[PDB]
Parts: C-alpha cells; sequence; structure tokens
RNA sequence: CGCAAGACGGACCAGAGCGAAAGCAUUUGCCAAGAAUGUUUUCAUUAAUCAAGAACGAAAGUCGGAGGUUCGAAGACGAUCAGAUACCGUCGUAGUUCCGACCAUAAACGAUGCCGACUGGCGAUGCGGCGGCGUUAUUCCCAUGACCCGCCGGGCAGCUUCCGGGAAACCAAAGUCUUUGGGUUCCGGGGGGAGUAUGGUUGCAAAGCUGAAACUUAAAGGAAUUGACGGAAGGGCACCACC
C-alpha cells in the first residue's frame, strides 16, 4: 500500500536529515501531501508543511513549494485559513 | 503479393528498401565524406563505416571510432558524399 | 528439568535495546536462579531476540527484523549488542515473479572498528514506464555493470562510518534508495533492499565503548 | 504461579511455535528468545487413534488448555511462528494450522503477529521415493 | 517391459552355452 | 408439476393472435367462447390451454414486439420509425473539418476549403 | 498417429533439460512437461478472518500472503483434477480459463 | 465440553451434502451477536429460521 | 545456540539462449574457441556429398585410488493377500561423489539425411545493423542506457487457407511426381524362425560389431468410422436403487 497516519511521512523526513540527505527526506513528505491522504486538513499536515518548505528553502525549490502549498490550500480551503 | 505486379522497374525507395544483393543492381548502402573541422584544418576524407581510427595532425589525433557498422564522428561537422 | 513448581523457580527480567532506538522496552525473559553449579547470567548470555523494526521503531514497518544478542547482564536488566538483520520471507517471495530478472550481489567487508560483516542485497528489473511488451528482461552484460555499482556503493558506506552509522543508514534504507538511482540510467530498476546482513566477526566486549550505546 | 510485577496495561509477548503437517501437531510456546520454555502439547495426547492426529478438532483441543497455561502465569499476548515440515518436502500446511489459531484466540489470548517460517532448500539432497515415486 | 524381457532370457543363455562350450574344451 | 406447452398450441396460437386480435380481451373466459366460435378445437381440456396462452401473449404484445409473430399496428410504429428519426435532418450538421494528412489527400484532389488542423502525438496507445 | 505437436510441453531447440519432483506422486519428470500451479492463499483463512482481526493487539496490520510453487506430474494432476479430458478440437487452445 | 449450551438460529439454507444427500448445510445466527455467523451440517428437515441446540461453535463445516 | 561432514545450486527459469551431438544455470578472475551482423578490404573456383580411416558419445557396468551426507539394486524385517519372492512401511551393502584407465550402447525420436533453387498470408520472440513524432537517465546540454514506431538480415517457434500433396492422420513442406530426370550418401522387399546358428574381429570382464538356413504359416501391420466395454471425465434419472 503505502502510509497511514500520514503522520510517517515527518518520521522518515526526520530519519533521512540525520543521515544529511533532503533530497529523498523531502520526497517522503511530497509522496504524502499528493495522495489519497486528501482528507482535507488533519491536524498533522502543517509541521509536514512546515518542514517541507523548510527543506525547500534549505535545497532551494520553489517548483515543489508550489505544488506543497497549492496541495495545502486545496486541504485547507473552505474548512481553515489560520493554518 | 498481388500476383500480377512489375518488376522491371521499382519504385525509388518503396522496393528500393530491400537488401542490397537482392535489388536488380547492387548497390552499395555506403558512401563518403569530405570533413573540414577546426581540430585539424585540412579537408579530409573519409568512409562512412571507419573500421579504423582516423587520426588527425592538428591538437586533435582522433577524428572518428569504429563501431558495428557506420563510424560515430566527433564534434566536427564537415560532410558531403558526393554524389555517391 | 522435573523439580517442583518449575514457573515459581524461575526469575522474572527485563530486555532494554540501546539508545537510538526510541522504544527501548524489548519484552521480558527468566532464567532459573543462582545455583553454585550454574548461575543465572552463564544461562542468561548469549541469547538471540528476534524483533522487528516496525515494533522497535514505533511504528509502521513490518519487517526488516534485526537479530539483538545479550552480551552483558545488569541487575535485573539485560543490555543488548547487534548481531545482525535480516527480512521477512513473504515481502521477498512477492517482489519475485515471472517476468522479471533478479540481480544479486554480496561482499564481505570491515568496519573502522574490529566489527566484519557481510552484507547482502537484492535488485529487480522495472516493469518500464510504458511497455507494451510482456517481458522485462535484461542482457547479461548489463547485469554484471549493476551488480559491480552494488558493491562499490555498499563497501563505501560500511568501510569508513562506524557500527552505529552503519544501522542509522539501514533503518530508513538510505543505502538501498542510493543504489536505485544510481544503477537508473543503465536500466531503471525498482527495488533495493538487503535481506540478511550477517555479523561474522566482532571485537572485545570493550565496556567504554558498550555502555555509549545504551547512554 | 508468580507473573511478572506489572502487566495491567502492557502485555507479555511469548512466541507460539504451531507446528503443522500431517501425523502429529504440535503447540509449544517459549520466550521472545526461545532459549527457554513452558508447557508443550500434541495432538497425540488429547486424541489417541493414531489417525486424528492431524485433525481440526485435536489441535483445537491442544491449544484450548496451552493457552490456560499462559494466561496462568503471566504470558497474555503471542507472536507467532509457523512450520511446515520442508526440507524438499510437502512444504505446505497440514488442516490443524488454521484450527488451533481459531481456538486459542477466542479461549481470550491476544494474537500480536503472524508470520510463515518453513525451512526452504535453494536445492539440496535427493527425496526418498525413488524415480518412480509412491503408488498405492 | 516384455520385449526387453524376451531378449535378456536368450542373453543369459547364450551366455551358458559359452561357458558350457569353453568347459567342453 | 411439469406441464410445459407442447407446439401444438404454441402453433396455433399465434395465429389465432395475428388474425383475430381484436376479438381478444384479457380475461380468460372471454378469450376461450372466442376460439370457440372463429376456429373448431375437437377436446375441451386443449380449448381450456389454447385460451389461457393466447391470454398470456396478449399480456406481453401491449408492450413490445414479439419476435414469433406479427401484428398491424407494429408494423406502422416500425415504418414510423423506419421513414425519419427526428434526430437530423441535416446532413450531417453541415460542416465537419478534418485533421492534416487527410488535407494532403485533398490537396491533390483540387480542393482546399473547410479544414483545421491538429498534429496529434505519437502513437499507438503511447 | 500423434496426439500432439509439441511432444511434451516444450523442448524446442533443447538437447536436453534438468527434471523436477512432483509433490505428491513423488515421481521425476521434466520441468518443461511438469503442471506447473503457483498459489496464493491467505495464512488465517478467510472463515475466521473477523474472530482474529479483532483479537489483534494492534490496528494497521495487513495480514501476509502463503505463497508456493508445486510442480504435478502428469497422474497426480489428473487424478486431483486440475486438468480434465478434453475434445479432439478443443485441445489446441494454450489459454488459461478465467476466474 | 465446558461451554454451556448454546442457542443459534437459521438465517438460510445453502443445499444439502453427505453421500445420500442426509446432511444439509445451512448459515446459523448465533443468536446473542448479530454480525456472528458459523456453517453447520445439521441432519433433519429443517426450514428457515428455526432455532437448534449447539453444544459447541468450536466445531465448523468445510465438507461432506 | 555453536561446530563439523558430505551432497546440491531453489523460487527467479520461459513452445527463451548456446553447442556437431551427447549436453549446458550461485560469485569473480584467467585460458583458448565460435555464430550472426556490419564492410565500395583480401584471395580468385580454392566447392558439394562421401567406401577406407578418425574425434566426441547419456545412464548402467568393469579395473586401480580417494570419499561415502543423501538416496539406494542386493539382503534382513513389518504389513496387505487364499498365496505375495511384489505395489506400501523400517533398516541396509554394492552403487550414487571425485581422480586415472576401460566399455560404445538408448524411444541416442522431430520415430522425418546433407547441400541448392522456386512457390501464400499474419502477428510475435532472441541477436546484429539502419530509419524515425516523442516521453526517460545524467552533467544543464545530439557520449551509449532504458520505453515507443518502422525497415533489413539470418535463428528457435506459432497462427491462418480449395498453394499443392497424402490411404488418412496431417505437412509452406512430407509441396513443385504417370505432365515421372538439380547433385549425392545410407537403407527396405509378406509374417515367424532370429539378432538365433556359425566363423571373423574388438574387449580384463559384461558384451559390442559383422550375420544365415532348414522348417512353418495366410495373415501380420497402418490410418480412419460405427458400436459395445472401461475399478475414465462431465451432466441427468429410478423406493423393481440407496438414505
Amino acid at each position: 500500500a503505502y502510509f497511514q497516519r500520514p503522520e510517517n511521512a515527518l518520521k522518515r523526513a526526520n530519519e533521512f536529515l540525520e543521515v544529511g540527505k533532503k533530497q529523498p527526506a523531502l520526497d517522503v513528505l511530497y509522496d504524502v501531501m499528493k495522495s489519497k491522504k486528501h482528507r482535507t486538513w488533519q491536524k498533522i499536515h502543517e509541521p509536514i508543511m512546515l518542514k517541507y518548505l523548510e527543506l525547500c528553502v534549505d535545497l532551494r525549490k520553489s517548483h515543489l513549494a508550489k505544488e506543497g502549498l497549492y496541495q495545502y490550500k486545496n486541504i485547507c480551503q473552505q474548512v481553515n485559513i489560520k493554518s | 503479393m498481388p500476383l500480377a505486379k512489375d518488376l522491371l522497374h521499382p519504385s525509388p525507395e518503396e522496393e528500393k528498401r530491400k537488401h542490397k544483393k537482392k535489388r536488380l543492381v547492387q548497390s552499395p548502402n555506403s558512401y563518403f565524406m569530405d570533413v573540414k573541422c577546426p581540430g585539424c584544418y585540412k579537408i579530409t576524407t573519409v568512409f562512412s563505416h571507419a573500421q579504423t581510427v582516423v587520426l588527425c595532425v592538428g591538437c586533435s589525433t582522433v577524428l572518428c571510432q569504429p563501431t558495428g557498422g557506420k563510424a560515430r564522428l566527433t564534434e566536427g561537422c564537415s560532410f558531403r558524399r558526393k554524389q555517391h | 528439568k522435573k523439580v517442583v513448581d518449575p514457573f515459581s523457580k524461575k526469575d522474572w527480567y527485563d530486555v532494554k535495546a540501546p539508545a537510538m532506538f526510541n522504544i527501548r522496552n524489548i519484552g521480558k525473559t527468566l532464567v532459573t536462579r543462582t545455583q553454585g553449579t550454574k548461575i543465572a547470567s552463564d544461562g542468561l548470555k548469549g541469547r538471540v531476540f528476534e524483533v522487528s523494526l516496525a515494533d522497535l521503531q514505533n511504528d509502521e514497518v513490518a519487517f526488516r527484523k534485526f537479530k539483538l544478542i545479550t552480551e552483558d547482564v545488569q541487575g535485573k536488566n539485560c543490555l543488548t549488542n547487534f548481531h545482525g538483520m535480516d527480512l521477512t520471507r513473504d515481502k521477498m517471495c512477492s517482489m519475485v515473479k515471472k517476468w522479471q530478472t533478479m540481480i544479486e550481489a554480496h561482499v564481505d567487508v570491515k568496519t573502522t572498528d574490529g566489527y566484519l560483516l557481510h552484507l547482502f542485497c537484492v535488485g529487480f528489473t522495472k516493469k518500464c514506464n510504458n511497455q507494451i511488451r510482456k517481458t522485462s528482461y535484461a542482457q547479461h552484460q548489463q547485469v554484471r555493470q549493476i551488480r559491480k555499482k552494488m558493491m562499490e556503493i555498499m563497501t563505501r558506506e560500511v568501510q569508513t562510518n562506524d557500527l552505529k552509522e552503519v544501522v542509522n543508514k539501514l533503518i530508513p534504507d538510505s543505502i538501498g534508495k542510493d543504489i536505485e538511482k544510481a544503477c537508473q540510467s543503465i536500466y531503471p530498476l525498482h527495488d533495493v533492499f538487503v535481506r540478511k546482513v550477517k555479523m561474522l566477526k566482532k571485537p572485545k566486549f570493550e565496556l567504554g565503548k558498550l555502555m555509549e550505546l545504551h547512554g | 504461579s508468580l507473573g511478572p510485577q506489572v502487566a495491567e496495561g502492557e502485555n507479555v509477548f511469548g512466541v507460539c511455535h504451531i507446528f503443522a503437517s500431517f501425523n502429529d501437531t504440535f503447540v509449544h510456546v517459549t520466550d521472545l528468545s526461545g532459549k527457554e520454555t513452558i508447557c508443550r502439547v500434541t495432538g497425540g495426547m488429547k486424541v489417541k487413534a493414531d489417525r486424528d492426529e492431524s485433525s481440526p478438532y485435536a489441535a483445537m483441543l491442544a491449544a484450548q488448555d496451552v493457552a490456560q497455561r499462559c494466561k496462568e502465569l503471566g504470558i497474555t499476548a503471542l507472536h507467532i511462528k509457523l512450520r511446515a515440515t520442508g526440507g524438499n518436502r510437502t512444504k505446505t500446511p497440514g488442516p490443524g494450522a488454521q484450527s488451533a489459531l481459531r481456538a486459542l484466540a477466542r479461549s481470550g489470548m491476544k494474537i500480536g503477529r503472524i508470520e510463515d517460517v518453513t525451512p526452504i532448500p535453494s536445492d539440496s539432497t535427493r527425496r526418498k521415493g525413488g524415480r518412480r515415486g509412491r503408488r498405492l | 517391459m516384455r520385449a526387453k524381457w524376451r531378449k535378456k532370457r536368450m542373453r543369459r543363455l547364450k551366455r551358458k552355452r559359452r561357458k558350457m562350450r569353453q568347459r567342453s574344451k | 408439476m411439469g406441464r410445459v406447452r407442447t407446439k401444438t398450441v404454441k402453433k396455433a396460437a399465434r395465429v389465432i393472435i395475428e388474425k383475430y386480435y381484436t376479438r381478444l380481451g384479457n380475461d380468460f373466459h372471454t378469450n376461450k367462447r372466442v376460439c370457440e366460435e372463429i376456429a373448431i378445437i375437437p377436446s375441451k381440456k386443449l380449448r381450456n390451454k389454447i385460451a389461457g396462452y393466447v391470454t398470456h401473449l396478449m399480456k406481453r404484445i401491449q408492450r413490445g414486439p414479439v419476435r414469433g409473430i406479427s401484428i398491424k399496428l407494429q408494423e406502422e410504429e416500425r415504418e414510423r420509425r423506419d421513414n425519419y428519426v427526428p434526430e437530423v435532418s441535416a446532413l450531417d450538421q453541415e460542416i465537419i473539418e478534418v485533421d492534416p494528412d487527410t488535407k494532403e489527400m485533398l490537396k491533390l484532389l483540387d480542393f482546399g476549403s473547410l479544414s483545421n488542423l491538429q498534429v496529434t502525438q505519437p502513437t499507438v496507445g503511447m | 498417429t500423434k496426439k500432439r505437436r509439441n511432444n511434451g510441453r516444450a523442448k524446442k531447440g533443447r538437447g536436453h533439460v534438468q527434471p523436477i519432483r512432483c509433490t505428491n506422486c513423488a515421481c521425476c519428470v521434466p520441468k518443461d512437461k511438469a503442471i506447473k500451479k503457483f498459489v496464493i492463499r491467505n495464512i488465517v483463512e478467510a472463515a475466521a478472518v473477523r474472530d482474529i482481526s479483532e483479537v489483534s493487539v494492534f490496528d494497521a496490520y495487513v495480514l501476509p500472503k502463503l505463497y508456493v510453487k508445486l510442480h504435478y506430474c502428469v497422474s497426480c494432476a489428473i487424478h486431483s483434477k486440475v486438468v480434465r479430458n478434453r475434445s479432439r478440437e478443443a485441445r489446441k487452445d494454450r489459454t488459461p480459463p478465467p476466474r | 465440553r465446558v461451554q454451556p449450551i448454546k442457542l443459534a438460529r437459521v438465517t438460510k439454507v445453502l443445499g444439502r451434502t453427505g453421500s445420500q444427500g442426509q446432511c444439509t448445510q445451512v448459515r446459523v445466527e448465533f443468536m446473542d451477536d448479530t454480525s456472528r455467523s458459523i456453517i453447520r451440517n445439521v441432519k433433519g428437515p429443517v426450514r428457515e429460521g428455526d432455532v437448534l441446540t449447539l453444544l459447541e461453535s468450536e466445531r465448523e463445516a468445510r465438507r461432506l
């Protein structure tokens, strides 16, 4: 299958960063934002996107911060903007 | 076969796409080429299927490379046939 | 034995994992109480402790099982040390299937310390992007490159980098993932795992180096 | 029977080592390590007929006792390891594999995990029966 | 099997004749 | 049980509905007495059968068309579907344009009007 | 004459093959004449699945599957009835019947 | 065994089995759990909706 | 949980590949060999098939050494059977394995000689070469990789039919045959007697190769069709069948 509790993406992301790999740790983060896990803003989607945009600016990937926010606004649409 | 087809006069490449010794007249499928890149400022003439390294007298000392058929040239244009 | 009440003469214990694991409480065992003909610790050391990875690392993954040996006992807590990792059967079986070419290689390798390891890896060919073909078979020349390059990566990252840093790279599988991209040009490949590692030799106990892991 | 001093919110996990196939069923509950162990019961002990040792109910009746002595001690949960005979043999579970699980689970014991373990060669020694094999 | 046996009974019989003639001389 | 109708019933049942379609009701007893007058059925038990099947057919004939026998009003509506359908009077919508490689044929056959261009990607299933 | 054209299941262009053993006749046949049946089942089997799954200590934990590769011979295939006699014009299929 | 006498009722009849049709497969609802169901072999003529008297639900049917 | 010994290369492994045939699957290196394709290179008829003669040739067997886990002729037991020297269960020698010599046989079967020419269609697969609207790898960019489409060789095969042939089964060859002739080798003459007799030759042994007659008999044998029968398969049915 893949994931569950989409909160596991952070763990991997965190696990790869302790080695020093931000290229795949991020991939894991993006592999979630875009998937069946489109349940519009679970509470864990903010820490995922906060880490995602830190690594985007820690490696320099705008076109990824676009797809990331583009997914985020959607799930956080006619729902919660405070996020 | 439609079992009535002409064989005297064939199509330019729809009946000359065949194997070269199954044509009415035997033709090669190879050609020469007049080159003259910069690495070696001279008008060299080289066969398409090089089979061996062609040397250069300039700064370079390689022009070709023999592969399993035609020959991979290099970063120097220089092209012609001419005629055959 | 057939001593009267032979599970009321046994003594419970606990088994503690290294600090690298988020949950360190492995579980519990028991040995018989001390006699002068054979003491508790001598019948308690040299065991193996199969533990999962998604159970020792809360939590999700369902394999990459690790073996851990009790090298020391300390006052009702049994401290463990790495012994080698293995993989499940079903995962290893499911990936193997018709119309693929399986790719395998191993190396014997030494750490920066005195530990010695013998790693076993695997690759599988990709069922490609938009085949209409019903095969994914590869040439023999291409395979022997992929095996050569799967050894080159797995020696570089394990010959340098001490015992603990090896483990840290294998838990997210950074090792296997690195090979998947590095071989991609000569054939795309989906899957890399390290089905076994077998700790062959190991150095002296070294109490100072020991307690670093359980710090 | 003395268990550990806490098991209130946690569980204690044993390994069940269910044996499979024909003319025999074992259930042999052990430690996590498997170094030491507890009670061991066979279907040849529950039922004597020399032909119902692999039967479903003989495997169920076995585990229906073994699962009591587990909870009596303090072992409450079980990881499961399977074993079919293998070694260039049938390498396929018997009847009494499905059976014992259904009985022991509903007796009250918890199930933690389950897996297949079978000794499968990478090609090894010749099998008994000869070239023409058994017939009749 | 049948033909292979008919060839076998006659083989051992032929061998016996050889021995019996070698015995006679 | 059993009692699956024979062919002698099903042969004459169709015939009797075709040529005396008007006389039929949908009641058993009325359809019996009609069959008694428009024909003679030489048994009594046979008569009670042929009526009942004539009734059972007449139920279905008041829905879509049966494929074993014909009546007039169905051949009317047949003709009404088969001389004009309301979908089109135009041929087909009067102007339809085509993509290139058809335009190249038309270029070499003296036609040069009413076209569009789209040069859709390679290739089959790809 | 011949009741086949392959005269086996395939031996085209090859002089010899390594043989393999039946699982329940204990017989010996070629690899490329043996009936090759691969099998997929769940470990626990689907009758007691509800009674087991509720009694799990966890939640998200798909169950393993049981992967076995079986090679049967000519006689032990027909007897266990994974194959049967077929008509003269109906032996020319290579196609597995759908599920 | 040491289980007390259970009661469970038919939901549906499946078909007849045995080597003379003497056994009948049947599906039964446990009559205390409405999502629980076991298959049984029952000897006598049964209709549907009638209740049985099981001595155990450990036993389960699979064939003739 | 550790150690030792011998054997063996699973799944992956396929109407896939290579080899004259017999045959040939764990890693890496070394040693020599070969096919196909590419070529506006070289030689200039150097070829085809084959008495004599020569190399290789499964398994079993024989001789001398090493080894002997596993399986296992022989043999000893236990059952089943009226009998049971068998099928089945236990034990177990030779053998099975390796090294050096012998042995030359198999349903060594595609039961189909080798070389050459001509005569339908269609879709695939392995290898080489060539042509191309594009996705895809990386260093950012036509090094050469993967996937897609088409073309040209030779190779293992398949599907299709009033090509034509055949007694039919079937076969793009078993076709191009009373309209009979491309080249050449081997081999057959009703069924038994008999692969026996006999002499020759080879082999340590076991046997191999070469191979008759007297006498006897009107059938033996091939393909296909219709029935009956089956301790064959799939359906259906009966209180003279069962529950």
